[PDB]
């Protein structure tokens, strides 16, 4: 089972013998495994450690581009920071910090509003550093953004999916070529530029993510947009947003899109208050969340200014 | 032309293909069903070919040159440059 997976690991990376005890798998995905481990540290302490193993059939340069944006931009500010890799041929394995962490779907419907808005506080603190390095997460949702209600700590994850903007600090992203020139995400949390196509994708693009992710922390529904395909998230989308609203939108970034149903926009506090200090969550909620939703990514809200938005009045 | 109901995308620079969504309804937001439910409830990067079988592929002769050559270096680069914490056994 998994005790068959940690020995193949092993096996892959001989090196891993010489310092993991590696204990268990926690992590499972289509381009990668993660383990935990227990080391000795130099300094003293033992600690755990997550070792994130990369499938070998990835591009050396999608692995170094990763590597490099927690490097570069990790270890501070809730962004996940590196140890140190180890490599033996094709299989690369990232060892990190590991953060004991919640279930989203488990404390969803159990969190107070204050830590709802310190979830959110902390999650755009993060966006906030990526994004002056210039990397563009393209997946940000709730399995890679860790939380640890106990210790309140935080640490977004999983640069897998990364790409640079025009003007990226991170050298290595540059060459990740673009979904739209010609590794897709979840469709629930991505964009409608981004699930119409559009070659133009800024930072943006992750600020809508956090916009769906405070949605379902609003609702008590997750998943929110449950969609196999991007499309199906759109009209899902134009349902919460109204069809003409979406259509407008769209026409700024190039792209015309028919829908043979006009539905209407809804108001986002008596959607959230349908669908869910509760009693009195501030109009300024509703608002931050109708500015992270913007259809528009030219307007909608950027990470540093969701900080100082008065919902995170004072903290 | 298009059977209801449809969603329509296409590029007002035609730089890309029209596509297109079809479904039986559109989706309809549901506030009946329970919280926490939705209201609206390989291939080789190395190689640049798709395979069949992930384990057989790895041992191809195609993947086993490409896993030993010096494509790696990139990430060589950025290793030599993390200090190492961990105690080290023999
Ligand atoms: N540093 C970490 N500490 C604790 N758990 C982690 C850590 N990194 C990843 N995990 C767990 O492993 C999962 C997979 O890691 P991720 O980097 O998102 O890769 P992928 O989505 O490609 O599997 C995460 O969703 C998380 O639950
Ligand atoms: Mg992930
Ligand atoms: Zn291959």
């Amino acid at each position: 089972g998994v005790k068959k997976d940690i020995e193949k690991l092993y096996e892959a990376v001989p090196q891993l013998s010489n310092v993991f005890k590696i204990e268990d798998k926690i992590g499972e995905g289509t381009f990668s495994s993660v383990y935990l481990a227990t080391a000795q540290l130099q300094v003293g302490p033992e600690e755990k450690i997550a070792l994130k193993h990369l499938i070998p059939t990835s591009h050396p340069i999608r692995i170094a581009a990763e590597l490099q944006c927690l490097t570069v931009a990790g270890g501070q500010d809730n962004v996940m920071g590196v140890k140190y890799c180890f490599r033996k041929n094709d299989h690369v394995v990232i060892a990190m910090p590991y953060l004991e962490h919640e279930s989203f779907l488990d404390i969803l419907n159990s969190l107070s509003f204050q830590e709802v808005r310190e979830y959110m506080l902390n999650l755009f603190k993060a966006l906030k550093r990526i994004h002056q390095f210039g990397i563009v997460h393209r997946d940000v949702k709730p399995s890679n953004f860790l939380y640890n209600r106990r210790l309140k700590k935080y640490a977004l994850v999983d640069f897998g999916l990364a790409q640079g903007t025009h003007d990226t600090k991170i050298e290595l992203l540059k060459f990740v070529q673009s979904e739209a020139q010609q590794r897709a995400g979840t469709p629930g949390f991505r964009a409608p530029e981004v699930l119409t196509k559009c070659p133009n994708q800024t930072t943006a693009i992750d600020m809508w993510s956090a916009g769906v992710i405070f949605l379902s922390l609003l609702s008590g529904r997750y998943p929110f947009y449950k969609a196999s395909d991007d499309l199906t998230a759109l009209a899902q989308i134009m349902t919460i947003r109204g069809s003409r609203e979406t259509i407008q939108a769209a026409k700024t970034f190039g792209k015309s899109i028919l829908c043979s149903k006009e539905v209407p926009a809804q108001d986002l506090r008596k959607l959230c208050e349908r669908l869910r200090g509760w009693n009195e969550v501030p109009d300024e909620a509703y608002d931050l969340l109708d500015k992270l939703l913007d259809l528009n990514p030219a307007s909608r809200i950027t990470a540093e200014e969701a900080l100082l938005h008065p919902f995170f009045k004072d903290m | 032309r298009l059977k209801k109901p449809f969603v329509k995308v296409e590029d007002m620079s035609q730089l890309y293909r029209p596509f297109y969504l079809q479904l039986t309804n559109m989706p309809f937001i549901n506030y009946s069903i329970q919280k926490p439910c939705s209201p609206f409830d390989g291939y080789c990067e190395c190689c640049l070919q798709k395979y069949e079988d992930l384990e057989t592929h790895l041992l191809s002769e195609q993947h086993r040159n490409f896993a030993q050559s010096n494509q790696y270096q990139v990430v060589d680069d950025i290793v030599s440059k993390l200090v190492f914490d961990f105690v080290e056994y023999e």
